[PDB]
Formats: C-alpha cells, sequence, structure tokens
C-alpha cells in the first residue's frame, strides 16, 4: 500500500569517495642518504692504503 | 713514502716521551708515566657508579 525503498531501488544511485584512495609512496633512502657513484661498467676497483712504516 | 717517513719519527717521539717505549738510555730524565708511577701519583677508576668518587 505505499512506495518504499525496494519500488524505488532503480531511481537510487550510489556515491564514490577519493578520501581513502592512495598510491604507494616511495619510501626507500640509502640513494638519499649515502655518497652516490655514477658507474660506467659493471665492475670499478677502489685502491685503499693497508699497512705504513 | 715521503709522506710516510716523516709522519713515522713524529709517532716514535710521542711513545718515547709519555711512556718511555724505546727511550734513549742517554735521556736521563722520567717519561710522563714514569715520573708519575714512581711519584705515587697514579689514580685507579672503579666501578662503583662513582660512589666512591672513582
Amino acid at each position: 500500500a505505499d512506495t518504499n525503498r525496494t519500488d524505488a531501488a532503480a531511481l537510487i544511485q550510489e556515491a564514490y569517495s577519493d578520501v581513502f584512495l592512495d598510491s604507494v609512496s616511495e619510501t626507500a633512502k640509502v640513494i638519499g642518504t649515502f655518497p652516490v657513484y655514477n658507474m660506467g661498467t659493471k665492475t670499478t676497483n677502489l685502491p685503499v692504503l693497508s699497512t705504513f712504516p | 713514502l715521503a709522506r710516510m717517513g716523516g709522519a713515522s719519527i713524529g709517532r716514535a717521539l710521542d711513545a718515547a716521551v709519555l711512556f718511555g717505549h724505546q727511550k734513549p738510555v742517554t735521556w736521563a730524565s722520567k717519561s710522563l708515566f714514569e715520573s708519575a708511577d714512581d711519584a705515587g701519583q697514579v689514580v685507579a677508576v672503579g666501578n662503583s657508579n662513582g660512589v666512591e668518587g672513582d
């Protein structure tokens, strides 16, 4: 005897919200923290002093 | 080797003056450690959390 929500249903669209939608973030730190050397080949040798007089 | 030779002599002088390490026998003075030690002017650090003042 009345037009209820189940009868009106086809007229009742849902909404969408972006409030909790985020991409991943770049958390990484070693390239920002430490010295960076641009390599031009697979291997670099690094000589060091070892003993002295 | 020039930088190494120079620095090697400086280090050897310090160790003779302070602790008498390889001190020349002709140096009649006591080394700094030996001067204090023969005078009895020696403080032992302790394990008292400073309750013993040490």
